RNA sequence: AUAUAGACAGCAGGACGGUGGCCAUGGAAGUCGGAAUCCGCUAAGGAGUGUGUAACAACUCACCUGCCGAAUCAACUAGCCC
C-alpha cells in the first residue's frame, strides 16, 4: 500500500484553522502532510460546504486531494444561507444512494425529514417523484 | 526465560519505536542475547554471566575458539530446544518419541545452576561438592567451611565473576 | 502480576459486588435488597467502587 | 401496534409463500446486521429471504395451510435459528452464490470455534509498540527492521475451545484470516420436495 | 393460604439406592455411601416403585416458607446421588502479585498449609472435613483440588482454604491475592 | 399489563446504513451540552438507558430472534412483624 496510507477521515472544515485545528494531532500517524499538506488540504476544502465537512483525503505522497461525502445536513446547510423540494430531489443524485434501500422514495423520505432541523406533511402524504430517479 | 524475553523484547521496542532503526548510521542497535549485549546475574552478590562464558566452556568441554562461541551462541539463546536424551540439538518443539523438550537455554544454562541452587539450599554437601568437581569450580579456604546463603554466594562470586 | 483471568476470579469475590449505602454490606452482585436486618433489608444499593 | 404488526407479518407470510412456489430454508448462524445488508442488497435483485420468529412461521404455514396441499412436512422440520429463502430461480444457482458471498467474519470474544487456525512464522508489518500482547500470550517476537517477527511457529486455537480476549484481540490486530461462518442452507423445498 | 398438597420426585439412577429411615436418607453408590436426616423438616418421604426408583417429598397444609423447604430437600437429596456416583471436585487457584502462595498437602489431603502468602512469615494450617481430601493438580502450576463425596463437606473446606487467605488492612481491590475456587464439577464426568 | 400468534426468568445471537446525523469543538463519533426523532433493512435497533475510551475503540441497556414449553409481570394499597 505504498508504505503509507490515508484512509482516516476529517471533521474540520468551514475556517482554515491549520494550527487551532487537530490536524497536526493527526500529523504523526503519516508524517507526510503536515502544515504543508493540511493547508493544501484546506485551500481545496474551503468550501463544499462551510460547515464541519466530514470529508475523506487521499494522498498522492506529495499532495492530496479531498472528497466530500454527500452529507445530507451538510448539504443542506452549504445550500442554506419553504418547499425548495427540487434542490433536494437533485442533491440526492449524486450520493452513494444505497441508505439500505428498496426504492428510489426512501433516500427522498430520508432527506425530507433530515431537514426538520414542517417539513413532515410531505412525508405523511407525498405522491411525487416516485420512480422519478430511476 | 520468558521473564527475559519480557524485558528484551521491551527494550528493543522501546528503542526501535523512540529511536532512529537499524538504516540509521548506528545499524543495527536492537540487543541480542546471541550476540552478547544481554547479560545476567546479580550484582548484590557479585556474580554476573552471559552466553558468551557459558558458550566458550561448552566449547571447551567439547581464532578458532572466537569462531566457534560466535555461531555457538546463536544456538545457545533462542526458541531452539536441546534433548538431554538425545545429546544433540533440535529445532522442532515436538520430539520423534513424543516427549516435550526443554529449550537450549534452560537445559543447558540454567539447569546447573538451579541444581546448585537446590542443592545449596536443602543443604546437599554431596550435591555441592559433586556439582563443584564437575563444573571445576575453585574455591579458598574461609570459603570452603560455610553453606547455605553464604556458600551460594561465595560459589557464585569463584565459579561466575 | 496477574494474567487476566486469574484476576478477573479475584475480583469476582472482591470487588464485583453490591453495597448497601445504609449499612455498608457486602452483597451478591444481582442484589436488590439488603440481606440483613438493621438497614430494614432496604434497596438502596450501590456498586462496589472500583480502583479505575 | 404489536397486533397489527403480527397480523400484517402473517399477511405478507401468506401472500409470499403464495407467490414463491421454491424455497429453501437456511439456517442463521452467528451472523451481523452488516451481513444481513450484504446479503439483503446482492439477492434482492433476483430473489427474497425471509428470517423472523419461528413460532410466526409454523402458525402462518400450519392455520392458512388450506389454500395448497403438501405443506405440512415442513412443520416438523422448521426449527432452530432458521427461515426461508423464496427464489424462482434453481438449486445450484442459488447454493452456488449463497455458499461463496461468505463474509470472513473475526473472531469475535466468546465464540466457540469449531475450525482450526495456526499464525505462521511471518513479520507482523505493525509497529513495535504492540509485544505486550504477544508477551502475555507467551510469544517469542524480536525486533527486525523496525517490525515485529514471528521466529517460532506456535499453537494458536484447536476446534471447540473458548476463544480469550488476548487471543481475541490478536486475531483482530493481526489483519489475519480466522475462523469464518455465516447463513447455511438447512435444506430445500420445491413445491413438496425434501433434499439437501 | 396452606397449599392441600406440594409435592416433588426426584429420579434415582440404577447404579445408586435410597433407602428411607423416616426422615433419613441413606443414599448408597458406587463411591460410598451418604446419610443424612431431614427431622427438621416435618415433609414425607416415599420410594415409589421397584423398576426406576422414584423418591416422592410431600407437604401437606403447608404455608409458603415451608412450601420453599420441598425443593431444598429435593435438591439435597440430588447432591447425594450425585456425590456417591460422580463425587465432588472443586478447583481453587492461588493468584498472587509477588510472594508466590507454597501450599504443603499434609497427610492423606487432610491437612493444608500455606506458607508465604503476601510474603508473611506466618504458617497457615487448615484441616478439611473428614471424607475430603486435598491435592495439588498436576496439570495446573498453581492449583488445588477438592474431591470428596458430600458436597457441603468439599465446599465448606474450599471455604475454608479461601477464607484463610484473606488481606487484612489493606485495599482488597488492589491486594488481590489469595486461593479462590476456580470452578466446581465431578470426578469420572460421567 | 403479557402469554400456545408461546409469556416471565435463565442461557445465546443481531442491536445497523446514510450518520464519525446538525449547532456546540481542542476529542467528543449515540452518551461534557441545545434543539428536534428521519427514512429503509426488516427480526429489531434509541441518529441512543448506562460503563468507559484523551479520543478511537470495546462493552451494556430498549428492540427483536433462538433454546426453553405454563402461566407470569408491574404499580399501588393496609394488617401483623422488622
Ligand atoms: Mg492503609
Ligand atoms: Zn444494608
Amino acid at each position: 500500500p505504498n508504505e503509507i496510507k490515508v484512509v482516516y477521515l476529517r471533521c474540520t472544515g468551514g475556517e482554515v484553522g491549520a494550527t487551532s485545528a487537530l490536524a497536526p494531532k493527526i500529523g504523526p500517524l503519516g508524517l507526510s502532510p503536515k502544515k504543508v499538506g493540511d493547508d493544501i488540504a484546506k485551500a481545496t476544502g474551503d468550501w463544499k460546504g462551510l460547515r464541519i465537512t466530514v470529508k475523506l483525503t487521499i494522498q498522492n505522497r506529495q499532495a492530496q486531494i479531498e472528497v466530500v461525502p454527500s452529507a445530507s445536513a451538510l448539504i443542506i446547510k452549504a445550500l442554506k444561507e419553504i418547499t425548495f423540494d427540487e434542490i433536494v430531489n437533485i442533491a440526492r443524485q449524486m450520493r452513494h444512494r444505497s441508505l439500505a434501500r428498496e426504492l428510489s422514495g426512501t433516500i427522498k423520505e430520508i432527506l425530507g425529514t433530515a431537514q426538520s432541523v414542517h417539513p413532515h406533511d410531505i412525508i405523511d402524504d407525498i405522491n411525487s417523484g416516485a420512480v422519478e430517479c430511476p | 526465560y520468558q521473564t527475559f524475553q519480557r524485558i528484551v523484547e521491551n527494550v528493543n521496542v522501546i528503542i526501535s519505536t523512540y529511536g532512529e532503526g537499524e538504516s540509521g548510521p548506528m545499524g543495527n542497535i536492537m540487543i541480542d542475547p546471541v550476540l552478547g549485549t544481554v547479560g545476567f546475574g546479580s550484582g548484590l552478590h557479585g556474580w554476573a554471566f552471559t552466553l558468551k562464558q557459558f558458550a566458550e566452556m561448552y566449547v571447551a568441554k567439547f581464532a578458532e575458539r572466537a569462531k566457534k562461541v560466535e555461531d555457538m551462541m546463536k544456538k545457545l539463546w533462542g526458541d531452539r530446544y536441546f534433548d538431554p536424551a538425545n545429546g544433540k540439538f533440535s529445532k522442532s518443539a515436538t520430539s520423534p518419541e513424543g516427549k516435550k523438550l526443554p529449550r537450549t537455554f534452560c537445559q543447558l544454562i540454567l539447569d546447573p545452576i538451579f541444581k546448585v541452587f537446590d542443592a545449596i539450599m536443602n543443604f546437599k554437601k554431596e550435591e555441592t561438592a559433586k556439582l563443584i568437581e564437575k563444573l571445576d569450580i575453585k574455591l579458598d579456604s574461609e570459603d570452603k567451611d560455610k553453606e547455605g546463603k553464604p556458600l551460594l554466594k561465595a560459589v557464585m562470586r569463584r565459579w561466575l565473576p | 502480576i496477574i494474567e487476566p483471568s486469574l484476576r478477573q476470579l479475584a475480583q469476582k469475590y472482591n470487588c464485583d459486588k453490591m453495597i448497601c449505602r445504609k449499612c455498608y454490606a457486602r452483597l451478591h452482585p444481582r442484589a436488590v435488597n439488603c440481606r440483613k436486618k438493621k438497614c430494614g433489608h432496604t434497596n438502596n444499593l450501590r456498586p462496589k467502587k472500583k480502583v479505575k | 401496534d404489536r397486533a397489527t404488526w403480527k397480523s400484517n407479518y402473517f399477511l405478507k407470510i401468506i401472500q409470499l409463500l403464495d407467490d414463491y412456489p421454491k424455497c429453501f430454508i437456511v439456517g442463521a448462524d452467528n451472523v451481523g446486521s452488516k451481513q444481513m445488508q450484504q446479503i439483503r442488497m446482492s439477492l434482492r435483485g433476483k430473489a427474497v429471504v425471509l428470517m423472523g420468529k419461528n413460532t410466526m412461521m409454523r402458525k402462518a404455514i400450519r392455520g392458512h395451510l388450506e389454500n395448497n396441499p403438501a405443506l405440512e412436512k415442513l412443520l416438523p422440520h422448521i426449527r432452530g435459528n432458521v427461515g426461508f429463502v423464496f427464489t424462482k430461480e434453481d438449486l445450484t444457482e442459488i447454493r452456488d452464490m449463497l455458499l461463496a458471498n461468505k463474509v470472513p467474519a473475526a473472531a469475535r470474544a466468546g465464540a466457540i470455534a469449531p475450525c482450526e487456525v495456526t499464525v505462521p512464522a511471518q513479520n507482523t508489518g505493525l509497529g513495535p509498540e504492540k509485544t505486550s500482547f504477544f508477551q502475555a500470550l507467551g510469544i517469542t517476537t524480536k525486533i527486525s527492521r523496525g517490525t515485529i517477527e514471528i521466529l517460532s511457529d506456535v499453537q494458536l486455537i484447536k476446534t471447540g475451545d473458548k476463544v480469550g480476549a488476548s487471543e481475541a484481540t490478536l486475531l483482530n490486530m493481526l489483519n489475519i484470516s480466522p475462523f469464518s461462518f455465516g447463513l447455511v442452507i438447512q435444506q430445500v423445498f420445491d413445491n413438496g420436495s425434501i433434499y439437501n | 393460604m396452606k397449599t392441600i398438597l406440594s409435592n416433588q420426585t426426584v429420579d434415582i439412577p440404577e447404579n445408586v439406592d435410597i433407602t428411607l429411615k423416616g426422615r433419613t436418607v441413606i443414599v448408597k453408590g458406587p463411591r460410598g455411601t451418604l446419610r443424612r436426616d431431614f427431622n427438621h423438616i416435618n415433609v414425607e418421604l416415599s420410594l415409589l416403585g421397584k423398576k426406576k426408583k422414584r423418591l416422592r417429598v410431600d407437604k401437606w397444609w403447608g404455608n409458603r416458607k415451608e412450601l420453599a423447604t420441598v425443593r431444598t430437600i429435593c435438591s439435597h437429596v440430588q447432591n447425594m446421588i450425585k456425590g456417591v456416583t460422580l463425587g465432588f471436585r472443586y478447583k481453587m487457584r492461588s493468584v498472587y502479585a509477588h510472594f508466590p502462595i507454597n501450599v504443603v498437602i499434609q497427610e492423606n489431603g487432610s491437612l493444608v498449609e500455606i506458607r508465604n502468602f503476601l510474603g508473611e512469615k506466618y504458617i497457615r494450617r487448615v484441616r478439611m472435613r473428614p471424607g475430603v481430601a486435598c491435592s495439588v493438580s498436576q496439570a495446573q502450576k498453581d492449583e488445588l483440588i477438592l474431591e470428596g463425596n458430600d458436597i457441603e463437606l468439599v465446599s465448606n473446606s474450599a471455604a475454608l482454604i479461601q477464607q484463610a487467605t484473606t488481606v487484612k488492612n489493606k485495599d482488597i481491590r488492589k491486594f488481590l491475592d489469595g486461593i479462590y475456587v476456580s470452578e466446581k464439577g465431578t470426578v469420572q464426568q460421567a
